[PDB]
């Protein structure tokens, strides 16, 4: 069973780069599409972006290209960098593995535990 | 060649009919040569039969960017076989470099049976 | 951006009730919708993908219908562990957008 | 079946050797049946042999998004054959729905000869 | 021979949407990748973005996602919308057809005549 | 963003000279470089693609070499119609970036 675990700070200062990591144990972070999805506290889910180890990365245009997602296959790590955060970036972030059913799907079957980052 | 086959068959068993038998033997030899040619081209990888899409995530599958080929390269053969679901992303599996047709037949037989 | 609307914002249901949650896409998503279940303080759980295909391990009481652009999640018998927030995702086009979330209450 | 073929051959021309001849006839019949099976599967489109990448822009070619398949669809067969140059974008050509192997052979013969 | 011809205003006001059109005659605007490339007067070429009729569109991140490119196959037209232009958007814009050599290439073999848009 | 540097910014050459223009990529572009020629008031003309493949209709006097990450455009005999600005494009990765332009002068 793939186990995703988020890590990073929870006290990211305003106008600073938000750095998050997702360690994937019990599997390989390659061979799959991996997305970052954020949920503000008390609000709905908001998809940040996807990436494949052997491919490119897709981002949500609502983030205005201030988000970079990367994959470290050596460490089985999924890194998220949200630059120039405001108070609106206070959210619980999930790394999610994309469903595979005879092809890569844009669904998230395995989710990380979710790490809450507060911008203040 | 047809004369040798006819002689061998007669030896095993022991005028227009002889011509018809020779023509039939020649047709059979041509068909066998076509089979051998197809098998040989399958061995060299000149038959790009698509491998089936795996049911689970595999090292083979990946985006179309996994299909990198050289800029100088002018090969007419597709590098991968891809499917793009309406539901998700482009999934590409490379064509086997050798025995692509035989490997496809094995995969199809395993899946169907 | 495909707007994903949900109805209603909250469902007041008891144990053993036919619970329905409606989702609507701004434009047709070619049955590329998923239903996720999220409990308080937990990550969402993929219940249904492709708007009709139940997830492996998910109880069969969940069903998904795709009548037109209006998708529906149906729970035949609302178990006490089924009280959560249900989100509908579109997967046809990027960016992937979720629904507002239907909080099934007591 | 082998007995009928042996009788026909003897009529045209006119104990372990008979057994060997029957075995050879049965092997030939099995090979011909395999050819017929391959041709039939080629007709139904169950052989996904890749069409060659066209030398010029064609209506067939397009991005991997041209490879749209249904979300409900669980087909094991790749929809397209794609190449991704290091030099440019992913180019995908759909596999023929019928006679994919024969069409590929015709294209390969036309290009090579 | 494919003939690309640009059209649009040359007096786009600041903080306004810049709209440009590229009519492709002697061919089909489908089946090919088409890019917009801008060159400020006296400066070097700057690639704005590509699009395929049967695919998605790729944009230059330096434009901060304020650029939209579209294809009208009915009119054989290639439309460019650069929102919120400044004095830096004064440039000659070219619509360019991507080279095809046994696959889609990121090279521009046929270029439009180039339309100069001044932001002032 | 792959930085594309050109050398020199201007070449002073006469008719019938071996003219060289150097381009350098910030990171290796796997021979995915092109050379374009642009005349004053005209659109660029694709001279060479893939750093060595001459374009159809382009005179054979143009050549492209790809020694390492350092690419080179070479003109054997500088015709009077060859005086223009030469740009090097990388095509390996997005966004596609051009060189600064080498203006071959008199």
């Amino acid at each position: 069973q793939v186990q995703l675990q988020e890590s990073g700070p929870g006290l990211v200062r305003p106008s600073e780069t938000l750095s998050l990591t997702c360690t994937v144990s019990g599997g390989s972070i390659s061979n799959d599409y991996w997305s970052w999805i954020r949920q503000p506290p008390g609000k709905g889910l908001e998809w940040i972006g996807q990436i494949h180890s052997k491919g490119d990365t897709n981002y949500n245009p609502s983030l205005k290209s201030r988000v970079t997602i990367s994959v470290d296959t050596s460490k089985n790590q999924l890194s998220l960098k949200v630059r120039s955060v405001t108070a609106a970036d206070t959210a619980v972030y999930y790394c999610a593995r994309h469903l595979y059913r005879y092809g890569y799907r844009n669904y998230f079957d395995y989710w990380g535990q979710g790490n809450l980052v507060t911008v203040s | 060649i047809p004369q040798s086959l006819d002689s061998w068959w007669t030896s095993l068993n022991f005028y227009r009919w002889m011509a018809l038998r020779r023509f039939i033997i020649f047709l059979f030899i041509l068909l066998l040569a076509l089979i051998f040619l197809l098998v040989l081209l399958d061995y060299q990888g000149m038959l790009p039969v698509c491998p089936l899409i795996p049911g689970s995530s595999t090292t083979s599958t990946g985006p179309c960017r996994t299909c990198m080929t050289t800029a100088q390269g002018t090969s007419m053969y597709p590098s991968c076989c891809c499917t793009k679901p309406s539901d998700g992303n482009c999934t590409c599996i490379p064509i086997p470099s050798s025995w692509a047709f035989g490997k496809f037949l094995w995969e199809w037989a395993s899946a169907r049976f | 951006d495909i707007q994903m609307t949900q109805s209603p914002s909250s469902v007041s249901a008891s144990v053993g009730d036919r619970v329905t949650i409606a989702c609507r896409a701004s434009q047709g998503i070619s049955s590329g919708l998923a239903w996720y279940q999220q409990k308080p303080g937990k990550a969402p759980k993929l219940l249904i993908h492709a708007a009709s295909s139940l997830q492996s391990g998910v109880p069969s009481r969940f069903s998904g219908s795709e009548s037109g652009t209006e998708f529906t999640l149906t729970i035949s018998s609302l178990q006490p562990e089924d009280f959560a927030t249900y989100y509908c995702q579109q997967a046809n086009s990027f960016p992937l957008t979720f629904g507002g979330g239907t909080k099934v209450e007591f």
